[PDB]
């Protein structure tokens, strides 16, 4: 019910814990 | 020099024969007795192609834009 | 319509807000590095969120962010439906016409919008902001021919809503983001109650 | 004409609307047909004798 | 089938619609026995869904208990991921945005539980961009529990605990098929791969993944929880369990519907609650599914239950679980012609069978709705529908023959009288 | 349907109906036609030289029926009998003159007979 | 198959099969290949020493007259290791049948 | 050692575990009709013009891109193959202009040397034929993108060898074009070499453009000297 305010979704608490990332490499 | 028709002597100029093999190729230039020069048959690489190798984890072949 | 650019604005320009650059940090952290390489679906759509409709100079900008060739981005922005390249309005309205919505009496939620408004059908308003399109396949055909807006949707449509939602937004109101009448909770109506209780002894996982 | 169009050319009012008709009008006039191998012989009654083709 | 039911009760696999839709404390159903479920190994859950043999609610068979255990390579050196669908691409489905409406806590209950069966690393769920308010509350529903230390990265009590990474498309295609979603999860244009390369659990994002549906994993907590000897509840020994329905088209209350296997549609559609059109002596021409099912008249389908083979006993079965009718006022040809018009505006464009075969039809299907000159084009239009089956890659080739191929069946005086009217009018 | 002198028609107000598509030269059995095209400056392609011998011309009717754009037509006038072999070679700019000395003659013929072929 | 495709018959395809079966059975000094043409005609390959006798066997007999020589022809073929190809052709006036005699050769 | 004995048309042949149906059937001397597959490129499956009816199966597969398992019966000429090749190649010859008087690949084009040999006999559309517009790329390559069977063969060239990533696939459904979205010119070395690749008359030569049809030329092989490798 708000068109903006995606930083509450995206990077608010999901930046503190990602987790972790390790995610491998794949450089390539 | 009246039209532009590419007129000519050289009465052979249009002769292709179709021989089945090399073994019976040179066996006709000798029986009538003129010189020759032989090319070679070329057949390509066998080769290694595999769809599904276009998607990699660490390799370099990875295509896009499709 | 066409999908080409006859050089309106090659350099518009369109640069981002320093509040927006730190949100680009969070997206790249999600994807695994190396094959990260394209976060173009939130990154280009974040450029739509700042502007409203993105010109060709916005498409050249994100290529320098993600070190991709530019044609990798011109391609992707012209496939998906939601992105906008022509100029748009303040309220981009969607009348969800499909087969069951045709059966759900879209006929009065059809024109008589233009008799209510005064524009051409399927067309933007001549002045500024009302721009009318029609879309397919969003959720409930169990409702009426529902009308989505840029942040919500309006279930249970009717010509009285056509007499309201068109009317109240010209003054700038919020015409009920939900079902304006009927069941507020989308219930079976004759099967709605079903004796609300704890769900009959949790704990069968002994096995 | 024989109908199956790999032997007959099509009508002039047919090679002028549809697409599949040029490809069998054009290419039936650059190269000819394709006929399978093998010899044959025949004979009709020409009005003084025969007329045979090998 | 048993006793022709398929009832509706309160002992269900859903929590509740009207109770509470926001964040909460996971009152009775959610997180009841949390760590004891995943305390055991994978083979405790591998083959455990064979007590139901849950076929899968994506739109096909191939049971979801089998795709997780079997067709699942153990490991070589590379990670694994989960891809949970949430896109609803069949028109008039509404099976999603009702699960996400009031019960969002249940989806992360079996996200970590379902991924233990594969042993995958991360979880990528995929919501349509157009559903933005409900998907906004989904990320809020993460922080209610996941942020509270219940899940990740070692919570609770196990070394296996991971995240959920939410993305959005825009207006995409990848609902109706996999292998276009794992392409559009990258950034490419979503023009899908071939479906058997090396199929979707061999070649994926960079490393093999799985593709499941919403209630393919939303029922997975309670199906591993309640189990039984209840998981075979209704229907025959072919299909087992209870599946979510929806009622659309012409009704007094087009509403959400919950039931179990093999209920007859004559007593099911009239119930909950009004059948406001002609229940009888009108047509009540019904469609079994969303878009992969053609028309049926008032014949034996009203006597036929909702088993998978019951509709396969008829000409076409369906797994979308969407019901739409048109009794009296609606023109029969007019409604389905705008469903062929639909496919021109979603189709990919790679294969020359689908592209430039649908538009062969959409140019001429709009002629039949008008009523025009001489027939016997119908059998030609029937042959073209008979000529897109194994030719296209994805199901939308196969999902574009079927509303044509059944309209040509079942219905003789459809346009034999309509084109007669224009032939009489021109005369 | 008579066969005779050659011609090249043109459209209402002139376009030189030929397009140099090279079929009237590939099914002459006697190899009379000799076409050499060039991209003309406007962009549409045309001929430069067009040569029909009137001695190798065996009078088939294979040029008349191979043409897609309906240009080269065996016209219905047997008026001939020149006195030099240097003359019966035709150029392009003879045929047009010979094809615009009449088109009231030719276009009355083809309108009667295009309904069969 | 359809109209505008030639209808065959198995009558002459069996009789001309069966007839020239024993032209290789009773002169197996010369005849070295016999094959049946699909359009109901016969070819019979004959070594060039049997140029006179297998004609002379045919020329008069009770079972195979073949008393009319329709066409003698000759085809040249490079790449054969023996160039030419002499092809005889005959007509059974009592019987309405055809048979061709294909004798290979060389220049010298 | 390390081969699968696979029976083509009821006749054995021994291929490596990991070849294609295309190459294996090209070993015993047969050419399935090819559009979207050139040897020196990658492999895509986006025209569906090789359709082999594999024996003892309901479905029909593409012989371009699939492995060959334990010994199949690759049944090329049947009554289900020949109902598919004839059905695919009526589709693309619909949305297509009526050239070959003036299109410059009038001698070799593979909507023409299939469609006598394989493919249909007559047309049933009977009106339509969408018409996109052309543009320019360079003064080497005349570009008429009306013709365009959309085989994506020129696009996989650029992402491959001639590493200028410039062309793309722009659109959805029937509405797509091929050429560059911006008005960028595409020019490097090997830039004019695409006009051999292009299997119909879309990409054609600019200086040669309207001179002569290719059944008249006299091919004599030769070696060119402007450079090191010859
Ligand atoms: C007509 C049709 C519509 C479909 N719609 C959807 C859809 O809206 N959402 C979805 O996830 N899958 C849809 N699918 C099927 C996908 O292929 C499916 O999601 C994928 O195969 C996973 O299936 P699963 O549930 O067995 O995991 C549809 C299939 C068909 C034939
Ligand atoms: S059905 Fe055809 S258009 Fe649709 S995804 Fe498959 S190949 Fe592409
Ligand atoms: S008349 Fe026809 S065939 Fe002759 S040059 Fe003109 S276009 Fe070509
Ligand atoms: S009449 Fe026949 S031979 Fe004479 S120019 Fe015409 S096509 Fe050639
Ligand atoms: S130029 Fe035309 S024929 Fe060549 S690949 Fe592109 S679309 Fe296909
Ligand atoms: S590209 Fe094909 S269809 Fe087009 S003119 Fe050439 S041969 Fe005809
Ligand atoms: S399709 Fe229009 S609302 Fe569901
Ligand atoms: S035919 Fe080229 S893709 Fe299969």
């Amino acid at each position: 019910y708000s068109t903006y305010t995606f930083l509450d979704l995206n990077l608010d608490l999901s930046k503190f814990r990602m987790p972790q990332p390790s995610s491998g490499r794949e450089s390539p | 020099p009246l039209m532009g028709w590419a007129s000519t002597a050289d009465p052979l100029s249009n002769l292709v024969l179709t021989f089945s093999t090399k073994e019976d190729a040179v066996a006709f230039a000798e029986k009538n007795g003129w010189s020759y020069d032989v090319e070679e048959r070329k057949v390509p690489k066998p080769k290694s192609k595999s769809y599904g190798a276009n998607f990699s984890w660490n390799k370099r072949t990875r295509v896009s834009t499709k | 319509v066409h999908r080409d650019t006859p050089e309106n604005n090659p350099e518009t320009p369109f640069d981002f807000t320093p509040e927006n650059y730190k949100r680009i940090e969070a997206i790249v952290k999600n994807y695994p590095e190396g094959h990260k390489a394209a976060a173009v679906l939130p990154v280009l759509d974040l450029a739509q969120r700042q502007n409203g409709w993105l010109p060709i100079s916005a498409m050249n900008k994100v290529a320098e962010i993600l070190q991709v060739p530019p044609m990798r981005v011109y391609e992707v922005a012209t496939f998906y439906t939601m992105y906008n390249r022509k100029p748009v309005g303040k309220y981009h309205i969607q009348v969800c016409t499909t087969t069951p919505c045709m059966l759900r009496n879209s006929d009065s939620i059809l024109e008589a919008i233009q008799k209510k408004l005064g524009i051409k059908v399927g067309e933007t308003t001549p002045d500024k902001l009302f721009t009318l399109i029609e879309v397919e396949c969003l959720g409930a055909c169990v409702n009426a021919p529902m009308v989505q807006i840029n942040d919500n949707y309006y279930e249970d449509l009717t010509p009285k809503d056509i007499e309201e939602i068109i009317d109240e937004l010209k003054a700038g109101k919020i015409p009920k983001p939900g079902p304006r009448s009927g069941r507020f909770s989308c219930e079976p109506a004759g099967g709605l109650t079903s004796l609300t209780e704890p769900p009959k002894g949790p704990g069968f996982g002994v096995q | 004409k024989v109908d199956d169009a790999k032997v007959s050319p099509p009508k002039r009012a047919e090679m002028k609307t549809s697409m599949e008709s040029l490809i069998h009008h054009f290419k039936l006039y650059t190269e000819g047909y394709q006929v399978p191998p093998g010899a044959t012989y025949t004979a009709i009654e020409a009005p003084k004798g025969e007329f045979g083709v090998y | 089938f048993g006793s022709l039911k398929d009832e509706d009760r309160i002992f269900t696999n859903l929590y509740g619609r009207h109770d509470w839709r926001l964040k909460g404390a996971q009152s009775r159903g959610d997180w009841y026995k949390t760590k004891e479920i995943l305390l055991k190994g994978p083979d405790w859950i591998l083959g455990e869904v064979k007590t139901s043999g849950l076929r899968g609610r994506g739109g096909a068979g191939f049971p979801t208990g089998l795709k997780w255990s079997f067709m699942n390579k153990p490991s070589d050196g590379r990670p694994k991921y989960l891809v949970v669908n949430a896109d609803e691409g069949e028109p008039g489905t509404c099976k999603d945005r009702e699960i996400i409406r009031h019960d969002p806590h249940k989806l992360v209950e079996g996200c970590l539980v379902g991924g233990r069966a594969m042993g995958a690393r991360a979880a990528y769920i995929y919501i349509r961009g157009e559903f933005y308010n409900e998907a906004s509350n989904l990320q809020v529903a993460i922080r209610e529990a996941y942020e509270a230390g219940l899940i990740g990265k070692n919570a609770c009590g196990s070394g296996y605990d991971f995240d959920v990474f939410v993305v959005r498309g825009a207006g995409a295609y990848i609902c109706g098929e996999e292998t276009a979603l794992i392409e559009s999860i990258e950034g490419k244009q979503g023009k899908p791969r071939l479906k058997p390369p090396f199929p979707a659990d061999v070649g994926v994002f960079g490393c093999p993944t799985t593709v499941a549906n919403v209630e393919t994993v939303a029922v997975s907590p309670t199906i591993c929880r309640r189990g039984g000897a209840w998981f075979a509840s209704f229907g025959r020994e072919r299909n087992s369990g209870t599946k979510l329905f929806n009622i659309s088209g012409h009704v007094n209350n087009p509403c959400t519907v919950e039931e179990e296997m093999s209920v007859p549609l004559k007593e099911l559609i009239e119930k909950h609650a009004g059948g406001v059109t002609g229940g009888w002596d009108n047509l009540l021409a019904v469609i079994p599914g969303g878009s992969s099912t053609p028309l049926i008249p008032k014949s034996v389908c009203e006597t036929v239950l909702m088993d998978f083979d019951a509709l396969i006993q008829a000409q076409t079965g369906l797994g979308t679980a969407a019901v739409i009718v048109m009794d009296r006022s609606t023109d029969i040809v007019k409604a389905i012609a705008r469903l062929i018009e639909f496919y021109k505006h979603e189709s990919c464009g790679q294969c020359t069978p689908c592209r430039e075969g649908v538009d062969w039809m959409n140019k001429v299907m709009a002629r039949f709705v008008r009523g025009d000159a001489r027939p016997a084009e119908i059998d030609s239009l029937w042959e073209i529908s008979k000529q897109i089956e194994g030719h296209t890659i994805c199901a939308l080739g196969d999902g574009a023959a079927w509303p044509v191929q059944g309209l040509i069946r079942h219905f003789r005086p459809e346009l034999e009288e309509r084109m007669q009217q224009f032939a009489q009018q021109h005369q | 349907r008579f066969r005779g002198e050659h011609a090249l028609r043109r459209y209402p107000s002139g376009e030189e109906r030929c397009i140099a598509c090279k079929l009237c030269e590939a099914v002459c059995p006697a190899q009379a036609i000799t076409i050499e095209a060039e991209p003309r400056a406007d962009g549409s392609r045309r001929t430069t030289r067009y040569d029909i011998d009137m001695t190798k011309c065996i009078y088939c009717g294979f040029c008349q029926e191979a043409c897609p754009v309906d240009a080269i037509v065996e016209g219905p006038n047997f008026e001939f009998s020149t006195e030099t072999h240097e003359e019966l070679l035709y150029n392009k700019e003879k045929l047009l003159n010979n094809g615009d000395k009449w088109e009231a003659e030719i276009a009355a013929n083809i309108q009667a007979d295009y309904l069969y072929r | 198959t359809r109209p505008t495709v030639r209808p065959r018959n198995d009558v002459a395809h069996k009789q001309l099969s069966a007839f020239g079966e024993y032209v290789a059975e009773i002169l197996p000094k010369y005849v070295q290949q016999v094959q049946v043409s699909c359009f109901n005609e016969l070819e019979i390959c004959i070594h060039p020493d049997g140029v006179i006798p297998v004609l002379t066997f045919l020329r008069d007999h009770s079972n195979a007259q073949f008393k009319s020589l329709a066409d003698l022809t000759a085809v040249d073929i490079p790449t054969r290791q023996n160039r030419f190809e002499i092809v005889y052709n005959l007509l059974s006036l009592r019987f309405n049948s055809r048979i061709r005699v294909k004798t290979y050769t060389d220049e010298l | 050692s390390n081969l699968i004995e696979v029976f083509v048309d009821g006749q054995s042949v021994m291929v490596e575990p990991g070849t294609t149906v295309l190459q294996a059937c090209e070993k015993v001397g047969m050419q399935i009709p090819r559009f979207c597959y050139h040897e020196r490129l990658s492999v895509a499956g986006n025209c569906r013009m090789c359709l082999v009816e594999i024996e003892k199966a309901p479905k029909v597969v593409a012989a371009c891109a699939m492995p060959v398992m334990k010994g199949w019966n690759i049944l090329t000429n049947s009554e289900k193959t020949k109902k598919a090749r004839e059905g695919v190649m009526e589709f693309l010859l619909a949305n297509h202009p009526l050239d070959c008087p003036i299109c410059d690949q009038g001698g070799e084009c593979d909507l023409q040397d299939q469609s006598m040999m394989f493919g249909s006999d007559r047309s049933r559309f009977l009106e339509g034929k969408r018409a996109v517009e052309d543009k320019n790329i360079g003064p080497l390559v005349k570009t008429i993108m009306t013709r365009c069977i959309q085989c994506t063969r020129c696009i996989r060239f650029a992402s491959e060898i001639a590493g200028v990533d410039d062309l793309g696939t722009t659109g959805r459904g029937n509405d797509m074009q091929v050429g560059t979205y911006i008005e960028k010119m595409f020019m490097s070395e090997l830039s004019g070499n695409i006009i051999d690749i292009c299997p119909v008359g879309a990409l054609t030569s600019k200086p040669y453009a309207f001179t002569a049809r290719p059944w008249e030329t006299r091919k004599t092989e030769s070696i060119d000297v402007m450079d090191a490798v010859g």
